[PDB]
């Protein structure tokens, strides 16, 4: 004789469980039928240990790129944490979630020739920027650069091609960012500046190409609610 | 190449010292020489009143 | 000591199940903040105005800022012949202006057999370490929390934007309609609600909103 | 003299690195400005241990709702794998994967007095139920419960209000199954049944209600790829 | 019906617990960041002087 | 303290090379105090004037 395997399974349990979100409580029994999984070492073939759902606010995303032309001078500014929460691929894993609190990492890549010898310069602003942001933009390049060197910054070299590492850390006068519908927050926890430094040229004898990287560490996600996150929006370059 | 990536880092850590002008030479009793006390910390000088907007 | 305050249990109101009702109907939907007013008029003959607080309530009037976690109790009254299932929902912020899911948000499944008097705290669940103490301009407050049957109002639907002085919103679906044995379309029941504070509770400030309020309030209108 | 707390935390690195997506290679130098974070112990209000991102899937989500009436003989039938992964709420968290693997949890909710004394039947069909399928609808349903008694299933009984635990096993013929869009085999690994058993009185000197929960448990998400998930549908009960 | 008297006392005694909205993690160091000072006791709070009555 | 107001590097200005330049011309003069002032003139549209000055 061998098990019924449906009357073999079957045993009486309480109307009381919970799953981390719905709690159920009731006072009469319950019946189970619990039928077991085999082992099946041969049935992992596709395992790897990087791609997770913890560690996914982890993967960078592209948020700028620029060409650089000769004998010109540009300023041009954006907002990492704005851009990066909004990519429509990290807008899925953050929605039914209201907080958020990590760190910043921004990587930079350049690519030019040795016949360059251009420099330019990438600058960051902490948390308060909004306030004084219609004045700073009245300021010419050249006095802007003076500022910029005094904060977190990066130097861009055109004869080599090098530079563009930034960690940054959460400040903030509150415990976490409210990453929920119609928030704002986001758009006022930092800044980027790239503007020149010294103008491009070339020895003849015309266009170099740079792309910034950005991702999250420390993740922490809390406070479980249904409600939609921010509008996702697609990158502007 | 490997000295022009070593000293493009932010802060100039990566510059090259140069045998500075002359020698760095003082004594501790230079403030009993001169004002009599020391002022290299802001906090304490914060501590001082202002006037303000009468 | 303030925590003989904080502790001190109060009955609130009624609110009716209505057994012909569908499967997700709202029954009951409030603020988690201490400050819910009560008011009534003087049933015997004359004008007079009034308003009551729960013991929570009374002692953070003369301060500002309070956090910490509240104490809710709900308690049914129905026969031995009653079957039903209702559902707990809480928000942390925003609202719940739509019928929600069942695991987005925190859900509680409850089912009216044997057992009834269920009691659930809500905790600090806030990006901000302090809110702010709500207060009144007039003597008709606006209301905090939908139909109370003491103070004649029967209002089903959700009201909101208070996120500036209260710790989220409570709301209460129906999951299994109610089962009587005699028959629908003339049979309800009431559920009473009762409000406390858990023992995380703090307030931390000084105020002086109620300068020019009195306990004296039985001749004040001639 | 303090740390100079933008030169004091430069430092340079290899050009080369990994996030368990994305590997950069290079053979020039970078430049470093790591600012670090605090400790904190203040910063921890919202924090509980439920609700998590690995642990997602195991979410409730309610897939079914009925309502009884007297004197009727009925058959109704869903298919959980498909229902369930085709929830928004769910959708949204498995987007960027190819395979899955994981077990069914389902579990009923009934509520009824002690006037009623009614009878219900609620089975499952493994993987393999599409063949014969355009016959089983066909059988009388008193027929059809001598077969579903058979399987993994569970009774439901009006008297009182109790009943309903069923814990599947994951059947397949490969080692998971492709959740992207166009797929079809989700639809294609069970069925569940609900059809009378004996019909519902009441003593009188008249509708009863049920509900059915449905999540997942040991999860596996593998294969990242750049391809939509199924299309998102709202469950039609 | 044991379930239905015992949860009828006074002060709500007899409630069944409904495992509660998050969870309590408050460190002794928050009065340090967040106005200096507690207010738990009424008996201390009572022993300032207030305006009345001119 | 104000040790971390001297010690904080601050970018100035630059000047040319011109390497059509004599073996022996002058490229740079400077006073060494540390009150060098750079005065701007609000590049967008209003007349507005500042200073700024090192971390020194």
């Amino acid at each position: 004789a061998v098990k019924d395997t449906i009357e073999g399974n079957s045993e009486t349990l309480s109307g009381t469980h919970q799953n981390e979100t719905l709690a159920l409580y009731s006072n009469v029994d319950q019946t189970a039928v619990k039928i077991m999984s085999s082992i099946d070492p041969t049935r992992a073939d596709c395992v790897s240990n990087d791609h997770e759902l913890g560690n996914f606010l982890s993967r960078p995303v592209r948020i700028m790129r620029e060409s650089i032309s000769l004998d010109e001078r540009t300023s041009t500014t954006i907002a990492p944490w704005d851009v990066y929460l909004r990519h429509p691929m990290i807008n899925k894993k953050i929605a039914n979630y209201e907080y958020l609190r990590a760190n910043l990492v921004l990587e930079v890549v350049v690519n030019g020739g040795p016949f360059f010898y251009g420099k330019m310069l990438l600058g960051y602003t902490p948390f308060g920027y909004e306030d004084s942001l219609k004045n700073f933009n009245r300021i010419p390049i050249g006095h802007q650069n003076t500022m910029l060197s005094q904060q977190p910054h990066v130097k861009i070299d055109f004869c080599e091609s090098t530079g563009g590492v930034l960690h940054l850390p959460f400040v903030y006068n509150r415990n976490y960012m409210r990453i929920s519908e119609g928030s704002g927050e986001p758009a006022s926890m930092g800044e980027l500046r790239l503007n020149t430094l010294n103008a491009l040229k070339n020895i003849s004898f015309s266009v170099a190409t740079i792309t910034v990287f950005a991702y999250l560490d420390n993740v922490e996600l809390v406070a479980p609610s249904a409600n939609d996150p921010i509008t996702a929006q697609q990158p502007e370059l | 190449s490997p000295l022009a990536i070593a000293g493009n880092r932010a802060g100039g850590s990566g510059a090259i010292t140069l045998e500075p002008f002359g020698s760095d030479n003082t004594s501790p009793e230079l403030s009993k020489l001169h004002f009599g006390e020391t002022y290299d910390h802001m906090r304490v000088l914060v501590k001082g009143y202002n006037f303000y907007k009468a | 000591h303030l925590s003989t305050f904080f502790g001190r249990e109060a009955y609130m109101d009624r609110f009716e199940w209505k057994t012909t009702d569908s499967y997700d109907t709202l029954l009951f939907y409030t603020h988690v903040h201490p400050i819910l007013f009560k008011r009534f008029e003087a049933t015997s003959g004359d004008y007079d105005v009034g308003m009551l607080l729960p013991p929570v309530g009374y002692a953070t009037i003369p301060f500002s800022f309070w956090r910490g976690g509240m104490t809710f109790r709900f308690s049914i009254v129905a026969s031995a012949f009653h079957r039903g299932r209702l559902r707990i929902v809480y928000q942390p912020q925003g609202g719940l202006g739509t019928v929600p899911g069942f695991s987005a948000a925190f859900n509680r499944v409850i089912d009216l057999g044997d057992a009834r008097d269920f009691e659930v705290t809500v905790e600090w669940n806030q990006n901000i370490a302090f809110r702010e103490v709500h207060t009144t301009g007039s003597n008709v407050p606006s209301a905090q929390y939908t139909p109370g049957l003491d103070v004649g109002r029967t209002s089903q639907l959700p009201l909101g934007d208070q996120t500036s002085v209260s710790n989220g919103v409570l709301a209460v679906y129906v999951v299994n309609d109610l089962v009587s044995p005699d028959g629908g379309t003339d049979e309800s029941v009431e559920v009473n609600w009762f409000v406390k504070g858990a023992p995380s509770f703090e307030v931390a400030s000084r105020d002086t909103k109620f300068a020019r309020w009195s306990t004296h309030w039985s001749q004040e209108e001639f």
